[PDB]
């Protein structure tokens, strides 16, 4: 439907903004606040503006300048291998390492086993285009997230004589964890209001 | 007050003095100059008939009425036309100055001050002249004079560059001996919330003449000085201008994009191949007739933490280019590492004279120095595989301990090659392999610009000889630190003095009192150093006191 | 028309303040404001989460995997804690809140659903005799 | 205090659990001292609020001096901190107590 | 260098308790003057009292570390 | 069995016998459950 898929889609965008704002990334304010109508004024909905290649953004890093990710739309409902290697090449021209895919349907298992091979020359997360349609950080249930630093880790570990084993764990599929795109080995300050102390400080270990 | 036609306390005393009549005099005064209003002319004699003194009315209505003049030129500060603005609070102003005398109405004068950008120069000039204006007003004047007024804008900055030296001192040299803590352990960002670099901002504002005068007093004070932490603060300024998000000061300055590398890779302490290939890039944009900023970027690469980066990245290259059998001539992230270490190496003679060149490399530090560097440690790590491996008889070989005299000649030959061997000494300390450390203790002796005797590499091995703080119980090991390396520019050298006592301060338990009664006597301020050496002697003595009762 | 599994939907104004809608007025005063909330009967809350016009804050679901899978370990950790504390205090029995945070938290340690059953907790890391001790007693000895 | 606890009870329920009962304890200091309160009394306010704050620094939970031990201590007694300088409050004190 | 509470939980002084009523039932010496005083629990609790029982109390941290704490240290709740 | 081996570790730590860490403090306060009792916070309700 052409009426809604406007709407949709700057609620995708409104989310991609949101997360990449929470990721550390350089979003302009006007950004995390673009109305539907700003949005339909920013570009038909569909055959005049739902071009997936026109809403692929590039951010860069507050923590380094350089440091910078896509996010792309691929316009077809399953993504194949020859659609990665596009969006290789892409990155390869902008030497961006980083890169954000999502996904209108479903995604080729071939193409998840690509994604799992170029890990470590090219960090590439997919996302269902069902998922990003709300910020599930804004969901009351979901506590306040916080990506420690590697020296907040061992000050931490110091303080309590903790190996890393012993600290409760999270899967890095946990829609949080692909939400702020943590890794194993990180470490997540979950900080959240306690009926009995008012505020409680946890910590979870990424797996 | 006469300026605009108003009576002062000198007309009260003529018409008070030679009169024969005080009492109408008075009464037609105090009625003419009351306040002008019909209201009060009806309540003032009530007011006052209770006994309360006008007094305490005067007093609270000109509190408030003067809130509201602040108020105002607040409000009309981004309201409407800035024509406006500046033409009342110009034709407010010039009543005013009549009145910056008072000190009630100075801060009228100021607040009106603070809301121009630029003011007319007789106003600037007497706020500079009189002290007493000057110190009551605002850095909003003094950004405009110092505009055109390099002399006090010098002024201000020197004592804050002289606690900054005061500071530096203390921290390269405050006695605390810990592998944890150290001079270079605070992040860019914990070393650029002082007070000295946020009041140089502040004090610049958002004016590129400002800048380039806090620019010039940089060079003459790093150079004049011969000190590179006035680099150290160029460089903080810049990145904090940065952190303000000042694009008239980050889109002039070419070396702003030099420093989002050299702030990411000061805070991580290594230069990775992406921010390497950055600067490469940085350095490629430079053409010719504007090759100063070399010179600047030299200076902004002899920051002694920029040092610390490249020469910790230098180390651990050659550290894990041995598991991949590569030379150090066969990486060209380290060729680009040394050509960016020996552009910073040269920053003074860049100042000293405007060098706009590269300095040029050595060969036998690419062919004989880093690889005997890389043969010291694939030896080391073949007796360790040696030794992990079952079947050794008796009487094993030690580890060859003969030292190639070559290395020491480049080491006493060449700043690089000498800086480098510093931080690969240092890095084996932190490996903490007693064997290659004694192999090449000798040599460093002798070393180029005494920079094995510098601040630098003093304060970091004595940061290091935490992890060998048991390993003073043999006192061949503590000669070989004292009586073989340290002591030679003890007596020479006031840091060297500083930095050997300091470390008998922190190890005077871990050793017989023999040795360290030893070390005390040899470590005798010379009869004419700096009152630290013998205050750390005092401090010696009562330890060596206390150390009997134990 | 509608999303699938969700076969029957109520309707209704809540009458217990807890799922009244308690705003903060102007004056600082709590107000308790009488707004529609719809029960369903299954379970799909990704859809009706990105659904227009769903408050996609304060829509939650009675089934844990569905939390899990959707929102997260924390999320399920505290939805877990209201659900216990929801079927304690429904007959007006009360239970301090630190047995209900230990058991969520213990179940949720691993960063994954940890059932009570024999699965999650012997699926879990213990010693084997300790699982042993839990039941499934040969064939924990076997493995071991 | 009052924007926190906001924050932390969004549905306003003034019902909770916390270790010491601190109206009883006031009753308790009324009854034992035989606190006449017709007439006006001698504590000084700022004693009140110096003395509230030194309790504050006597009951830890978590001990430490570093920042992670220090916020983690503010965080474990926030809830009865805050119980404390809202009953303890100089106001109430010279008023009701 | 002391992390652990100074309070001598329940447990510890259960087992301090009953470990010294049994050394005293074992005719160990008395560190407290005691009158018309037979059973060992009665006497342990005069010592803890006067805190003058003569034991240390290892408390384990989850570490692999400990403290040692004599029992006069404590504070006896 | 699912709860058996969690204790109280004299650091206040609430752990397994695995020593993993499950709270680290009891019930996020570090309080028993006898001495505590029902209060009010005063401050909550009232208006501005």
């Amino acid at each position: 439907d052409d009426e809604e898929e406007t709407y949709r889609l700057w609620k995708i965008r409104k989310t991609i903004m949101q997360l990449c704002h929470d990721r550390g990334y350089l979003v302009t304010q006007d950004e995390l606040d673009q109305t539907l109508e700003e949005f339909k004024a920013q570009f038909k909905p569909s055959e005049g503006r739902p071009r997936r290649t026109d809403l692929t953004v590039l951010v860069a890093h507050n923590d380094d300048p350089t440091d910078q990710m896509f996010v792309f739309f691929p316009e077809e409902p399953k993504v194949g291998i020859k659609t990665i290697k596009v969006y290789c090449q892409r990155m390869q021209e902008e030497n961006i390492t980083r890169a954000l895919i999502v996904v209108q349907q479903g995604m080729t298992p071939s193409a998840k086993q690509s994604l799992v091979d170029m890990a470590p020359k090219y960090i590439l997360e997919q996302f269902l285009q069902q998922e990003l349609l709300i910020n599930i950080t804004e969901h009351e249930l979901v506590p306040e997230h916080v990506v420690m630093t590697k020296e907040e880790v061992t000050e931490l570990l110091a303080r309590y004589k903790l190996r890393e084993n012993q600290l409760p764990r999270i899967q890095a599929g946990d829609p949080v964890a692909r939400y702020f795109g943590i890794k194993r080995g990180q470490v997540v300050k979950i900080i959240r209001p306690s009926e009995t102390a008012g505020r409680y400080i946890t910590y979870r270990l990424v797996q | 007050l006469q300026d605009l036609g108003v009576a002062n306390g000198e007309d009260l005393k003529e018409t008070l003095t030679n009169c024969t009549e005080p009492l109408k005099a008075i009464e037609q005064f105090q009625t003419e100059n009351g306040v002008l209003l019909p209201s009060l002319q009806s309540a003032l004699p009530f007011l006052d008939l209770h006994g309360t003194p006008r007094l305490e009315f005067h007093q609270s209505v000109f509190d408030e009425l003067r809130d509201k003049l602040l108020e105002r030129v607040s409000a009309i500060a981004s309201e409407g036309k800035a024509e406006e603005r500046y033409k009342k609070l110009e034709d407010l102003l010039e009543k005013s100055f009549s009145l910056v005398k008072m000190p009630s109405l100075q801060p009228v004068v100021m607040c009106v001050m603070k809301h121009l950008p630029k003011v007319p120069e007789k106003k600037l000039k007497l706020v500079m002249a009189d002290k007493e204006l000057y110190r009551a007003c605002a850095v909003e004047v003094k950004r405009q004079i110092w505009q055109d007024n390099q002399a006090l804008f010098g002024d201000e900055v020197s004592p804050l560059l002289k606690q900054y030296i005061l500071e530096k001192e203390s921290a390269l040299f405050s006695t605390e001996l810990s592998v944890l803590h150290n001079f270079f352990s605070p992040s860019p960002k914990t070393r650029r919330q002082g007070e000295v670099v946020q009041r140089l901002t502040r004090m610049v504002g958002k004016n590129v003449k400002l800048y380039d005068m806090v620019l010039q007093f940089l060079r003459t004070l790093f150079l004049r000085t011969r000190n590179v932490h006035y680099c150290t603060l160029r460089a903080e300024l810049l990145m904090s201008l940065h952190d303000l998000d000042v694009g008239e000061i980050c889109t002039v300055d070419p070396c702003h994009k030099f420093t989002w590398c050299l702030d990411a890779c000061i805070r991580e302490r290594f230069v990775d191949s992406k921010r390497a290939r950055e600067l490469q890039g940085f350095l490629d944009g430079v053409k010719k007739g504007q090759e100063q900023v070399l010179g600047d970027l030299s200076m902004i690469l002899c920051d002694p933490f920029a040092i610390n980066t490249l020469a910790l990245s230098t180390v651990r290259h050659l550290q894990e280019l041995v598991g991949q059998e590569t030379l150090p001539r066969d990486s060209p992230d380290l060729l680009l590492l040394l050509r960016l270490l020996a552009l910073g190496q040269g920053a003074w003679d860049m100042i000293d004279s405007q060098v706009f060149k590269e300095p040029k490399m050595e060969v036998e530090l690419i062919t004989r120095f880093l690889p005997m560097l890389m043969s010291f440690l694939v030896d080391d790590y073949t007796f360790n595989v040696d030794q992990k491996l079952p079947a050794e008889e008796k009487a094993p070989v030690s580890y060859p301990n003969t030292l190639p005299e070559s290395f020491t000649k480049f080491l006493q030959e060449q700043r690089m090659a000498c800086e480098v061997g510093l931080y690969y000494v240092l890095h084996i300390t932190k490996q903490r392999n007693k064997n290659a450390l004694l192999r090449l203790l000798p040599g460093l002796v002798e070393t180029f610009g005494d920079l094995a005797f510098g601040d630098i590499f003093l304060h970091l091995l004595t940061g290091n000889l935490a992890l060998l703080a048991d390993e003073f119980a043999l006192e061949d090991f503590c000669s070989s630190l004292f009586d073989g390396f340290f002591l030679t520019a003890s007596p020479r050298k006031e840091n060297v003095h500083r930095h050997a006592l300091r470390l008998l301060i922190h190890l005077h338990p871990r050793v017989a009192p023999s040795k360290l009664e030893a070390l005390q006597k040899a470590l005798e301020p010379t009869g004419q150093s700096g009152e630290a050496v013998k205050e750390l002697y005092s401090q010696l003595g009562e330890k060596l006191e206390q150390l009997d009762h134990r | 028309q509608g999303i699938e599994q969700i076969s029957k939907v109520y309707m209704h104004l809540p009458q217990t303040d807890n799922k009244k809608k308690i705003i903060i007025t102007e004056d600082g005063e709590f107000k308790a404001l009488q707004e529609w909330i719809l029960e369903t009967d299954g379970v799909s809350l990704m859809r009706v989460l990105s659904e227009k016009d769903v408050d996609p804050v304060r829509t939650t679901s009675n089934d844990i995997v569905e939390i899990f899978t959707v929102l997260g370990i924390e999320a399920v950790r505290k939805a877990l804690e209201r659900e216990l504390y929801h079927v304690i205090s429904f007959d007006g029995s009360y239970v301090n809140y630190r047995h209900l945070a230990l058991l969520c938290d213990t179940m949720t340690c691993r960063g994954h659903l940890m059932a009570i059953t024999r699965h999650g907790v012997n699926r879990q890391d213990t010693g084997p005799l300790m699982k042993c001790s839990f039941e499934e007693t040969v064939d924990v000895l076997m493995e071991a | 205090d009052r924007e926190v606890l906001r924050v932390i009870f969004p549905t306003g329920d003034s019902k909770v659990v916390l270790p010491c009962n601190l109206l009883r304890m006031i009753w308790n200091a009324q009854k034992i001292f035989h606190i006449n309160p017709r007439l006006p009394s001698d504590l000084h306010p700022i004693k009140v609020v110096e003395g509230v704050k030194e309790l504050s620094k006597k009951l830890v939970i978590v001990n430490g001096d570093d920042p992670l031990s220090r916020q983690a201590q503010e965080n474990a007694t926030l809830l009865f901190n805050i119980h404390l300088r809202s009953t303890l409050c100089s106001r109430r004190m010279a008023e009701e107590f | 260098k002391r992390i652990t509470t100074p309070y001598m939980t329940k447990y510890e002084r259960a087992r301090v308790l009953g470990t010294r009523a049994l050394q005293i039932a074992m005719c160990a010496p008395v560190m407290v003057e005691l009158e018309g005083e037979t059973d060992p629990l009665l006497i342990a609790m005069k010592e803890l009292k006067a805190r003058k029982i003569p034991i240390i109390i290892r408390r384990y941290l989850p570490d692999g570390s400990y403290e040692d704490w004599g029992v006069d240290e404590l504070i006896i709740s | 069995k699912s709860m058996e081996s969690v204790m109280v570790k004299y650091d206040a730590t609430v752990r397994n016998s695995i020593n993993q860490v499950v709270q680290l403090r009891y019930g996020e306060d570090g309080l028993a459950g006898e001495s505590v009792e029902f209060q009010n916070l005063a401050t909550l309700k009232p208006s501005n």
